[PDB]
C-alpha cells in the first residue's frame, strides 16, 4: 500500500501515471481525458482476458487483484473509445 | 546523485549526471538537445519492470518512472546488485 501505478495503452504507446490511495474511478477518467484528451473506456488487461471497469466497484476489485499478486506492480489498462 | 543514461545512435549512451533543485521534464528534454542537435525529441522512453516500453511526455509522468527507478535501485543496494543508471530512449 504505496500508490496504485496504472500504465495506460492507447495507440501504440504506454503511459504509467501513478495514483494516490484510496483510488477513485472519478479521477482515473478525469486524468484520462487530460492526457489523452478525451474520455476513454478503461479495460483491465491480463494477457488474452480483460474487463471494462465501469464504477468503483470495479476499480477497487482490479486493485484488490493487484494487492493481492505476488507478481503484479502495476494495473494494466488498456483505452478504447466508448 | 541520479544519472540519466540517454541512448545515443550506433552503440552510445551519454550519461547525465544530475545533482540536488527540482528535476523537471522540460530539463531532460533540453539536455537531450543539446546530445542530439540534428534530432526532434519531445519525449522520451524508459523500460518498466514487465520489459514494456513506456513513453514519457509530463512531469508527472516522469514522477512516477523516477519512483520506479528509485525503487529499483534500492532494492539492488539491498540485495548486492550493481546499481545502474536510468536509461532513456530520445523520442521524436
Amino acid at each position: 500500500q504505496s500508490d496504485v501505478r496504472i500504465k495506460f495503452e492507447h495507440n501504440g504507446e504506454r503511459r504509467i501515471i501513478a495514483f494516490s490511495r484510496p483510488v477513485k474511478y472519478e479521477d482515473v477518467e478525469h486524468k484520462v481525458t487530460t492526457v489523452f484528451g478525451q474520455p476513454l473506456d478503461l479495460h483491465y488487461m491480463n494477457n488474452e482476458l480483460s474487463i471494462l471497469l465501469k464504477n468503483q466497484d470495479d476499480l477497487d476489485k482490479a486493485i484488490d487483484i493487484l494487492d493481492r499478486s505476488s507478481s503484479m506492480k502495476s494495473l494494466r489498462i488498456l483505452l478504447l473509445s466508448q | 546523485v541520479l544519472v540519466i543514461r540517454i541512448k545515443i545512435p550506433n552503440s552510445g549512451a551519454v550519461d547525465w549526471t544530475v545533482h540536488s533543485p527540482q528535476l523537471l521534464f522540460r530539463d531532460v528534454l533540453d539536455v537531450i538537445g543539446q546530445v542530439l542537435p540534428e534530432a526532434t525529441t519531445t519525449a522520451f522512453e524508459y523500460e518498466d519492470e514487465d520489459g514494456d516500453r513506456i513513453t514519457v511526455r509530463s512531469d508527472e509522468e516522469m514522477k512516477a518512472m523516477l519512483s520506479y527507478y528509485y525503487s529499483t535501485v534500492m532494492e539492488q543496494q539491498v540485495n548486492g546488485q550493481l546499481i545502474e543508471p536510468l536509461q532513456i530512449f530520445p523520442r521524436a
